[PDB]
């Protein structure tokens, strides 16, 4: 049958570093009717520009206004077809807690073949470091390893440009990769960085 | 404490706009904007300028 739209559920929003804020939802049951989705937004009483979801992506909208940090905005989805108009439950959040940074670049092993047990790493943090304080997740393994070893996430817990990996076997080649996110844990993890290599000397 | 001071300003401007004092909220945001222009990031300068546009 032909039915009015179901109340949108599971409304989440993500700010990918470099892109504008994007929000996703679950449209619900099939209405068998042309349904329009609109993402309403506002801060304090003042309203943001409305976002009308494209027909190719009917459960996603990327706002037209620049990302705003350190204030509390109110977002909700409004679904409508020929048979009715329903609004989702409103969500209130600070977009600073919904950031997905870019993975750190320039990952390199500085002192290859210098010390027997340690290898120092260096990278370049993403530009979003000006807003949030990053926490990292460094992984490493040998060339022939099937699984990755983990650097204790409690040490890589503040914004930093380098890290000194200790307790490595002599003259063995290692590979590393790092990801980052807001130190709160309130946000999204970045993807893995480009892998960096190095040898430990004898 | 440039970052520490800017976060304090955003806190007052968010408090003022929700209380119903937009004129003072614009006053705070204008102070925060001058700070970002002098010693700030583009991302935070565009955030302040955006908030001011919504205020109207
Ligand atoms: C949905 O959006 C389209 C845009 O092309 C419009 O023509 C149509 O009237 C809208 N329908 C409803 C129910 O809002
Ligand atoms: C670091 O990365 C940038 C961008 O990918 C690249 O231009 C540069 O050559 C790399 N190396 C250094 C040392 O900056």
């Amino acid at each position: 049958g032909s039915l009015p739209p179901e109340k949108p559920k599971n409304l989440s929003c993500i700010v990918n570093e470099g892109k504008k804020m994007r929000c996703e939802w679950d449209g619900g049951r099939e209405t068998h009717l042309e349904t329009n989705f609109t993402l309403k937004s506002e801060w304090a009483t003042h309203k943001f520009a409305d976002c009308k979801a494209k027909r190719d992506t009917p459960t996603s909208c990327t706002v037209d206004y620049s990302t705003v940090y350190f204030v509390n905005i109110e977002v909700w989805v409004e679904a409508e077809n020929a048979l009715g108009k329903v609004t989702s439950d409103h969500i209130n959040f600070d977009p600073v807690y919904k950031v997905k940074p870019n993975p750190p670049h320039n990952l390199s092993v500085i002192n290859s073949e210098e010390l027997s047990s340690i290898l120092k790493l260096t990278w370049t943090n993403p530009s979003i470091k000006s807003v949030i304080i990053l926490k990292y997740n460094i992984q490493y393994r040998t060339k022939d390893a099937s699984t990755w070893s983990q650097i204790p996430p409690e040490d890589t817990a503040s914004t930093r440009s380098s890290f000194t990996v200790q307790d490595l076997k002599p003259f063995t080649e290692y590979v590393f990769r790092i990801r980052c996110m807001k130190e709160d844990g309130k946000g999204y993890w970045s993807d893995w960085s480009e892998e960096a290599s190095g040898i430990t000397a004898a | 404490d440039i970052s520490e001071r800017f976060r304090r300003l955003m806190r007052r401007a968010d408090e003022l706009a929700r209380r119903g004092n937009p004129e003072e909220a614009r006053k705070v945001l204008e102070e925060a904007e001058e700070l970002m222009e002098r010693y700030g990031s583009p991302e935070l300068l565009e955030s302040v300028r955006m908030l001011l546009e919504v205020l109207g």
